[PDB]
Order: structure tokens, then C-alpha cells, then sequence
């Protein structure tokens, strides 16, 4: 009992799918179409794990002109943003620093308010006063 | 003292208002964007959510892209709870680190519940003989945002 | 803030001359500032694939 391949076609097609922009001869030969479609998914799923540093970068950068803008740089803004209990996102932050830019200043404001405060906390050498935004929450 | 270069410390000087001031300013300026809730002249609220994980952007009319499954009947209409920032032309709202419920409030709506697009995955190694290949797909909702409310009392 | 679609892409986008005196200054300190005006890194709508730099004029 003799057996073929009767379904080859198909099997071809299956890898050509993904083969089709390619330049030069990686978009028909299927030699050289498995080789470059291989290498296409290894890139493609190390993308999905760069992208998020990437994306993370820009974010990082554009805090940093947004900050620079009101004279304040990248690690005081964020820094101080923390000191003051507002959790958000550099993703939520740069959105904020491109799509309302008088909120940003409001942080801004807040920011180096908050570290102002932190300076002469701590150079005026005494425990007792608690700059109004110095003061720290507990929730109920 | 006389002034060197060095001497003089390096920054301008801290002038930082008396605690006394600053509880009456507060209580003043808290007082009047009270009033402005009151009246009404808020024109389009925008507002910072934490949901599923994320934070996100949201205005009344909007659309999001939820990356799980949530149990919900399709159409139903939700109220998310945490909510970070709120913001108008003229003011701004901010949580620590928590917009309390009874100043805020903001519905959505499901509409649309998914299965995302074929995520390709693969792991390779050189001359190890050693492929895997893997497609994924991910279950997703749509939300619509209908409604950013915000209420009177801030104190 | 309302501005038509056409108006509005435009000046977002506009390309900025920044002037910037020389005289007594270290070279490295100066092309620093410089490089980052130049590049669009002062832009908060700044991507790497967007034309977006300004001009910087030394004197
Ligand atoms: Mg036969
Ligand atoms: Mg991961």
C-alpha cells in the first residue's frame, strides 16, 4: 500500500501566509520563506517583551520635557509626587504632560511645593512642625 | 560673612508661609471651587481610573479596551470605584492616594465582549534542534464610558 | 483650547528658533543644551519618528 502527499499545497500555503512582504526571493522559494518566517516569529515574540521598556522610555522622556518646562527635573517630579501619596502612572503622567498641560503645572506646582517644604523640614532641625503637605494619611 | 562664591549657598532662599494662613487660604479656596460644583460650571469632566489593573483616561463619550473577562451581562451598566484624579478647565481634583465615592462618581457601560486577534508566539534556539511554537488568544471587553458626576460637598 | 483640525495639527507641530549667546562658554556645556533642543527633547509630543526639532541659532 502506497502513500502520498496528496495535501502539499496547503502545507505550502500555510507558511507563505506570512511569507508575502518579504523582499527578494524569501517571498516564494519555501526554503528560504520557512528560514525568514522563523526568524519573523523569534523577533516578533522578543517585540512583545521590548515594547514595554519602549514604551516605558518615551513616557520617561516626556516626563522630562514636561518637567524641564517649569524648571524642575525628571527625579524631583516624581519623587515628590510620591512624597505626597498620588500613585499615577507614567503612562497616565505623559498623557496628562501632552493633553492638559495646566493640570500638569498643578502638579508641578504641587511638587516642588511638597519638596520645598521637605528642604526646610529638614535643615530647620526640629521634629514639631508638619508642612501642610507633609502630613501623612492612614485610610479608613 | 562676607560673600564668596561658596560661602552663599547655591539656590535661591525658602519663603514658606505660616501653617495659620495657609488653614484659612485652604479652607477659602476649597470653599469656592465648592461653589463652583455647586453651581454647575464644570463644562467636561476628565478623570484618572485604576481598573483591571491599569490606570486610564476617561471622559464621558469614550471608549476602552479591557485586556480580561469580566462577568457581566452584555449591556449592563457599571460604576467603577477607585478613582484617582478628576479634572475641569478651571480646576482639579486629587486623590490620596483615593477620590473618596461620596465626591465622585463615574458609569460605564460593556458593550462589546471578545476574543482578540491570534498572538503569535514562538521560542527558538541555535542548532539545539529546539522550536516551540505557540498561538494565543486573549478574551477582551470594550467599555464604553457614559457618565463623569461630581457632587457638592468637598470640605 | 478650540481650534479647527487643520490649525490645531499645525501649531502643535511648529518648528521653534532658539537663540542662544556663546561668548565665554565651555563648548561641551553649550553643544549639551543645544543637542537637546535640536533633537526635540524639550517637546512634550516628542517621538523619535516625528520630524519635530527646532532650529538653534549660536552666536
Ligand atoms: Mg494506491
Ligand atoms: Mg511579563
Amino acid at each position: 500500500l502506497r502513500s502520498r502527499v496528496t495535501d502539499r499545497y496547503w502545507r505550502v500555503q500555510e507558511v507563505l501566509k506570512h511569507a508575502r512582504h518579504f523582499r527578494g526571493r524569501k517571498n516564494r522559494c519555501y526554503r528560504l520563506a520557512v528560514r525568514a518566517v522563523t526568524r519573523a516569529f523569534v523577533k516578533c515574540t522578543r517585540a512583545r517583551r521590548l515594547k514595554k521598556r519602549s514604551l516605558r522610555t518615551l513616557w520617561i522622556n516626556r516626563i522630562t520635557a514636561a518637567s524641564q518646562e517649569h524648571g524642575l527635573k525628571y527625579p524631583a517630579f516624581i519623587i515628590n509626587l510620591i512624597k505626597c501619596q498620588v500613585e499615577l502612572n507614567r503612562k497616565v503622567l505623559a498623557d496628562l504632560a501632552i493633553y492638559e498641560p495646566k493640570t500638569f503645572k498643578s502638579l508641578a506646582a504641587l511638587a516642588k511645593r511638597r519638596r520645598e517644604e521637605g528642604f526646610a523640614a529638614a535643615l530647620g532641625d526640629g521634629k514639631e512642625p508638619d508642612g501642610i503637605f507633609s502630613r501623612v494619611v492612614q485610610h479608613r | 560673612v562676607p560673600k564668596t562664591s561658596l560661602g552663599s549657598p547655591p539656590w535661591p532662599d525658602i519663603v514658606l508661609p505660616d501653617p495659620v494662613e495657609e488653614t484659612r487660604h485652604h479652607a477659602e479656596v476649597v470653599g469656592q471651587v465648592n461653589e463652583l460644583i455647586a453651581a454647575g460650571r464644570y463644562g467636561r469632566l476628565f478623570a484618572v481610573v485604576h481598573f483591571a489593573g491599569h490606570q486610564w483616561k476617561v471622559t464621558a463619550e469614550d471608549l476602552i479596551l479591557i485586556e480580561n473577562e469580566l462577568d457581566v451581562a452584555c449591556g449592563e451598566r457599571i460604576r467603577l470605584e477607585k478613582v484617582l484624579l478628576v479634572g475641569a478647565d478651571n480646576f482639579t481634583l486629587l486623590g490620596k492616594p483615593l477620590l473618596g465615592k461620596e465626591l465622585v462618581r463615574v458609569e460605564a457601560t460593556v458593550i462589546e465582549k471578545t476574543e482578540s486577534w491570534p498572538k503569535i508566539n514562538m521560542k527558538f534556539q541555535k542548532r539545539k534542534n529546539y522550536q516551540r511554537k505557540r498561538i494565543t488568544v486573549n478574551p477582551q471587553t470594550v467599555l464604553r464610558i457614559n457618565s463623569i458626576e461630581i457632587a457638592p460637598c468637598l470640605c | 483650547s478650540s481650534f479647527s483640525k487643520a490649525p490645531q495639527q499645525w501649531a502643535t507641530f511648529a518648528r521653534v528658533w532658539y537663540l542662544l549667546d556663546g561668548k565665554m562658554q565651555p563648548p561641551g556645556k553649550l553643544a549639551a543644551m543645544a543637542s537637546v533642543k535640536l533633537q526635540g527633547l524639550h517637546k512634550p509630543v516628542y517621538h523619535q519618528l516625528s520630524d519635530c526639532g527646532d532650529h538653534v541659532v549660536i552666536m
